[PDB]
C-alpha cells in the first residue's frame, strides 16, 4: 500500500486480526504498524492553488 | 388503484347569483428556493495523476484540457458568487430594528435575531441551519458572503420591510408605522383598508397563530427542506463517484501508477499511462460536464430566488400564484444552509355565503353602474359591497357612476338610490 | 484566514466597501506609504431607523435617475467542417 | 500572473497561477519482524554430510 | 468596466475558438502534430494508429467544444428570454414589479442597440429630500371614524392634512377624501380632529 | 447478453450507472414538471348542466 502523506497517531483502535483501513471513499485511511504494532493515520500534507 | 385527481365540486353557477366572502384567515406558508451550491475545484494534474513526472509530460503533451477544465471550475465559482451576492445583497444600506417592538400588535421575536448567539441568527435561522446535515486534489472553497453576512442581510431585509415597507428598495428609507404599511397592502388587493383597522387583534392573532404553526412544522417534519438537502447530497454523491473512479484500470494491468512504472517495461509502462490518463480524463470531462449543467440549473434557480426577492419583499406584486397561495400581502426572507426561505404572508378569505347579484339598477330610467363594488341583495334590499370582503352599504350616488339608460344592459333590476 | 493564510499583506481592523474578494469576508485593497491592507468586508452603512408608531416619513423632492443595464442576446454563429477539421 | 495572463497589463482581482504542493523528503519501508529465518546454518555447517 | 457582459461574452468566445486551434495542432500522444510527415515517415500500420490516435484526440476536442457552445448556447437563451420579457414589460408598457425596470420606481425605458447584446435606458423615479410629520390611522369628527380614501393623514404638528403617499402635498381634509365606516372606538391610534364639509 | 463484455465494461468504473441516475433524474424531471404545469389545482371543479 504506497503512497505519500504525514503519518501522525489515531484514537481508532484495530483488533489484532485486521490491516490498513479504508474511509468512505476509495482511499487509505489508516494503517496497521507492522512493527510496533501500533495505530498510524495517513493524512496527506497541506496543498492548494496559489 | 387509479389515481384521483382530487375531489369532484359542482360550482352551482347562475346568472343571478354570487358568493362574497364575509371572513378571512392569514396563512403564512413557506417557499424553499436553492441559490448556491459548494464551491468545488479539483485540480487536473494532480486528479488525473499523483506524484509521475512522466504523466505531467504526457498530459502537457496531449493539449491544454486542464486549462479548460480549471478556467470552467473558476468560472463556476464566480457565478457561484455572484448568485450569492445578488441573491441577498440587495440593499446597500443596513438597517436595525428599534428597541421597543411596538409593530402594530404582531410578534416578531420568532425571525429577528437575538443577542444571546454567536452566529447573530433567529430561531427559525437556526432550526433551518440545524435541519439540514482535500483527498486526491479536490478542494472545497468556502463562500464569499459568510453565514453571518447573510444572516446580517435577512435582518437588514426584515428591518426595511416593518420599519420602511418598500421604500427602502426603491430610494431612500422612509418611515411607516406597521398598521399603516399593512393597511396600504391590504389595499393593493382590493379589499378596503377599514377591515383591518377594525379587526388589527384578530389579524395579529392568526399572524402569530401561523408562525408558531410554521415553526412546530419545521421543528417537527424533517423532510421540509428538501431541495437544499436534495441538491447537497447529488454534490456529495458526484464527489464521491469522482473520488472512486480512480480504482479503474480502464482496461489496463492494474490502476496504480508506481505499481506500472516499476512492473511493466517502459513502452508497456508508457501505454498503460496513457490509457489511464484518458479514462481519468473522460471521467473529469463528464465529471465537469454535469456540474455545469447543474451550475446552470443553480443559477437559473437563484435568478429566480432573486426576482421573488425583489418582487415580494422589497415591494408588493399581484401576480398570481407567485408568492405563496392566495392574495400576497407581504414577505420574509430567511437564511438557510446554501439556499433561502421565503415566509409568504398570504390573504385567504373563507367562510363564502350566496348572494342575489345584479349588473346594474336604474332609479329615474338612468343606469347606475357600480365603482368599485357589486349590487348583492339579501332578497328584500339591495347593498353593494367590495369584491373580496362583504360590507354592506347604502347604495347612494357616491359610489356608482350613472352612463345612459337601462335600455341595452341585460339583468337590469328595478330599485331605489338613496340621494344625501 | 478561513481559506488558509494571508503572505503578503497586513491585517487591519478598519471595515470599508471592499472591491479584490479573497474569501469568507475577507477583502484587500490597496489603500494607505500605501500597501495592500486586508480586512473584514462591510455590507454598507449602519443606519437605524427611528421605528415609532407615531410618525410617518413622506417625501417632498424627487429626482429622475437613468438607470442603465445590459443583456447579451445572440452569439457569434459559427459552423465547423468535421472531414476537413479533422483531417486536412 | 503576467505569465499566466498572456498579458503584461494586469487588473486588480483574484488570479490562480498555479498549485502549490508540500513535497515529500525520504521514503519510510515497513515490513514485519524476521521470525521465519530459513535454517541455513544446519545445512551449510552440518555435522553430517 | 460598464460594457462588461457582452465583452465577456465576447472574450470567451474568442478564447474558446484559439483553444479550439491550439488543439488541433496538439500531439495526442503521436509522434508529431502533422498528418503529411505521419503518411509520409512511416510504415502503413503505424501510420494508421497514429491516425486515428490523432482522429480520436481531435475528435475529444471538438465535442467538448460543441458541449461548452452549447450550454453557452442555452445561458445566451435564458438571457435573451430574460431581456426580451423585459422590453415586452419596460419599453412596451409600465411595469409594477419593484426592482425590475431599473432600481426605484418605474417611469419609461429606450432600448439602445449594442454589438451581441441590448443596452436599456430605464427612467427610475426615486423620491428624496423626505421630513417625518406625524401620522395617525384615522381621524372621527362626529362619533364616526373617517378612514382616507386615497391618502396618508399627515400633520406638521398642529394642523392635519392629507397628501399623497409618494409626494408631499398637504391637502384640507373634505368628505371627498375619506370615506365613514364604524365607530371610532375599535381602531388603536385615533386622533381627534374636526373635517371641513364642502 | 455477454458475461466477459459485461466485466470489461465493470472495468471501466461505474459511468452508465451515472448514466441511468441522469435518466432517472430526467423522467422525475418531466414528471414534476408535468405535475407543476397541469395539476395546479387540488380539486376538479364540473361546468353547471
Ligand atoms: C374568522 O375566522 C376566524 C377563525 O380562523 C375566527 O376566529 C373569527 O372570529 C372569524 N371572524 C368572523 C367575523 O366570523
Ligand atoms: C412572542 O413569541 C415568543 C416566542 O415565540 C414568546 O416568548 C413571547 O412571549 C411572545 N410575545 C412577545 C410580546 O414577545
Ligand atoms: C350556496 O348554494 C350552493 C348550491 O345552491 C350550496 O351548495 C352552498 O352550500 C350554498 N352556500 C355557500 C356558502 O356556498
Ligand atoms: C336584509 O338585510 C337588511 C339590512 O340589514 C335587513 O333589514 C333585512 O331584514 C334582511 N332581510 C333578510 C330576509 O335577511
Ligand atoms: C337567468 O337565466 C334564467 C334561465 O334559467 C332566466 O329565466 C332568467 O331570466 C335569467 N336572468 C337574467 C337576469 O338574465
Ligand atoms: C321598472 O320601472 C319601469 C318604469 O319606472 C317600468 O317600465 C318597468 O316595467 C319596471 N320593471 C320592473 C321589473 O319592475
Ligand atoms: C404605540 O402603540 C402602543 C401600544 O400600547 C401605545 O401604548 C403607544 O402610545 C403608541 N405610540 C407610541 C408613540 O408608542
Ligand atoms: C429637488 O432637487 C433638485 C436637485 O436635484 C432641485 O433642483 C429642486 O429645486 C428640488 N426641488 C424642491 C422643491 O426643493
Ligand atoms: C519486532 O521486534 C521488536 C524489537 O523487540 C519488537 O518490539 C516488536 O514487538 C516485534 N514485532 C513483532 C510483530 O514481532
Ligand atoms: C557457518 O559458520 C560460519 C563461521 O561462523 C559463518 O560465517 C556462516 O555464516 C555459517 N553459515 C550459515 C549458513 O550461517
Ligand atoms: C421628526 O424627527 C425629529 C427627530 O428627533 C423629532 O424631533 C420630531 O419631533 C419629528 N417630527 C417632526 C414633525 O419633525
Ligand atoms: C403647520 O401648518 C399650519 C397650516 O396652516 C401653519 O399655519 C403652521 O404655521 C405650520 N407650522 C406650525 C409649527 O404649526
Ligand atoms: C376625543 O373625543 C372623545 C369624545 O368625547 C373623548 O371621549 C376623548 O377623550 C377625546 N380624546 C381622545 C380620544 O384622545
Amino acid at each position: 500500500l504506497t503512497g505519500t502523506g504525514v503519518l501522525t497517531e489515531s484514537n481508532k483502535k484495530f483488533l489484532p486480526f485486521q490491516q490498513f483501513g479504508r474511509d468512505i471513499a476509495d482511499t487509505t485511511d489508516a494503517v496497521r504498524d507492522p512493527q510496533t504494532l501500533e495505530i498510524l493515520d495517513i493524512t496527506p500534507c497541506s496543498f492548494g492553488g496559489v | 388503484y387509479t389515481m384521483s385527481l382530487g375531489a369532484e365540486n359542482s360550482v352551482a353557477y347562475s346568472n343571478n347569483s354570487i358568493a362574497i366572502p364575509t371572513n378571512f384567515t392569514i396563512s403564512v406558508t413557506t417557499e424553499i428556493l436553492p441559490v448556491s451550491m459548494t464551491k468545488t475545484s479539483v485540480d487536473c494534474t494532480m486528479y488525473i495523476c499523483g506524484d509521475s513526472t512522466e504523466c505531467s509530460n504526457l498530459l502537457l503533451q496531449y493539449g491544454s484540457f486542464c486549462t479548460q477544465l480549471n478556467r470552467a471550475l473558476t468560472g463556476i465559482a464566480v457565478e457561484q458568487d455572484k448568485n450569492t451576492q445578488e441573491v441577498f445583497a440587495q440593499v446597500k444600506q443596513i438597517y436595525k430594528t428599534p428597541p421597543i417592538k411596538d409593530f402594530g400588535g404582531f410578534n416578531f421575536s420568532q425571525i429577528l435575531p437575538d443577542p444571546s448567539k454567536p452566529s447573530k441568527r433567529s430561531f427559525i435561522e437556526d432550526l433551518l441551519f440545524n435541519k439540514v446535515t482535500k483527498f486526491n486534489g479536490l478542494t472545497v472553497l468556502p463562500p464569499l458572503l459568510t453565514d453571518e453576512m447573510i444572516a446580517q442581510y435577512t435582518s437588514a431585509l426584515l428591518a426595511g420591510t416593518i420599519t420602511s415597507g418598500w421604500t427602502f428598495g426603491a430610494g431612500a428609507a422612509l418611515q411607516i408605522p406597521f398598521a399603516m404599511q399593512m393597511a396600504y397592502r391590504f389595499n393593493g388587493i382590493g379589499v378596503t383598508q377599514n377591515v383591518l383597522y377594525e379587526n388589527q387583534k384578530l389579524i395579529a392573532n392568526q399572524f402569530n397563530s401561523a408562525i408558531g404553526k410554521i415553526q412546530d412544522s419545521l421543528s417537527s417534519t424533517a423532510s421540509a427542506l428538501g431541495k437544499l438537502q436534495d441538491v447537497v447530497n447529488q454534490n456529495a454523491q458526484a464527489l464521491n463517484t469522482l473520488v472512486k473512479q480512480l480504482s479503474s484500470n480502464f482496461g489496463a494491468i492494474s490502476s496504480v501508477l508506481n505499481d506500472i512504472l516499476s512492473r511493466l517495461d517502459p513502452p508497456e509502462a508508457e501505454v498503460q499511462i496513457d490509457r489511464l490518463i484518458t479514462g481519468r480524463l473522460q471521467s473529469l470531462q463528464t465529471y465537469v460536464t454535469q456540474q455545469l449543467i447543474r451550475a446552470a440549473e443553480i443559477r437559473a434557480s437563484a435568478n429566480l430566488a432573486a426576482t421573488k426577492m425583489s418582487e415580494c419583499v422589497l415591494g408588493q406584486s399581484k401576480r398570481v400564484d407567485f408568492c405563496g397561495k392566495g392574495y400576497h400581502l407581504m414577505s420574509f426572507p430567511q437564511s438557510a444552509p446554501h439556499g433561502v426561505v421565503f415566509l409568504h404572508v398570504t390573504y385567504v378569505p373563507a367562510q363564502e355565503k350566496n348572494f342575489t347579484t345584479a349588473p346594474a339598477i336604474c332609479h329615474d330610467g338612468k343606469a347606475h353602474f357600480p365603482r368599485e363594488g357589486v349590487f348583492v341583495s339579501n332578497g328584500t334590499h339591495w347593498f353593494v359591497t367590495q369584491r373580496n370582503f362583504y360590507e354592506p352599504q347604502i347604495i347612494t350616488t357616491d359610489n356608482t357612476f350613472v352612463s345612459g339608460n337601462c335600455d341595452v344592459v341585460i339583468g337590469i333590476v328595478n330599485n331605489t338610490v338613496y340621494d344625501p | 484566514t478561513r481559506a488558509g493564510c494571508l503572505i503578503g499583506a497586513e491585517h487591519v481592523n478598519n471595515s470599508y466597501e471592499c472591491d479584490i474578494p479573497i474569501g469568507a469576508g475577507i477583502c484587500a485593497s490597496y489603500q494607505t506609504s500605501q500597501s495592500i491592507i486586508a480586512y473584514t468586508m462591510s455590507l454598507g452603512a449602519e443606519n437605524s431607523v427611528a421605528y415609532s408608531n407615531n410618525s410617518i416619513a413622506i417625501p417632498t423632492n424627487f429626482t429622475i435617475s437613468v438607470t442603465t443595464e445590459i443583456l447579451p442576446v445572440s452569439m457569434t454563429k459559427t459552423s465547423v467542417d468535421c472531414t476537413m477539421y479533422i483531417c486536412g | 500572473t503576467k505569465c499566466t495572463l498572456k498579458s503584461f497589463t494586469v487588473e486588480k482581482g483574484i488570479y490562480q497561477t498555479s498549485n502549490f504542493r508540500v513535497q515529500p523528503t525520504e521514503s519510510i519501508v515497513r515490513f514485519p519482524n524476521i521470525t521465519n529465518l530459513c535454517p541455513f546454518g544446519e545445512v551449510f555447517n552440518a555435522t553430517r554430510f
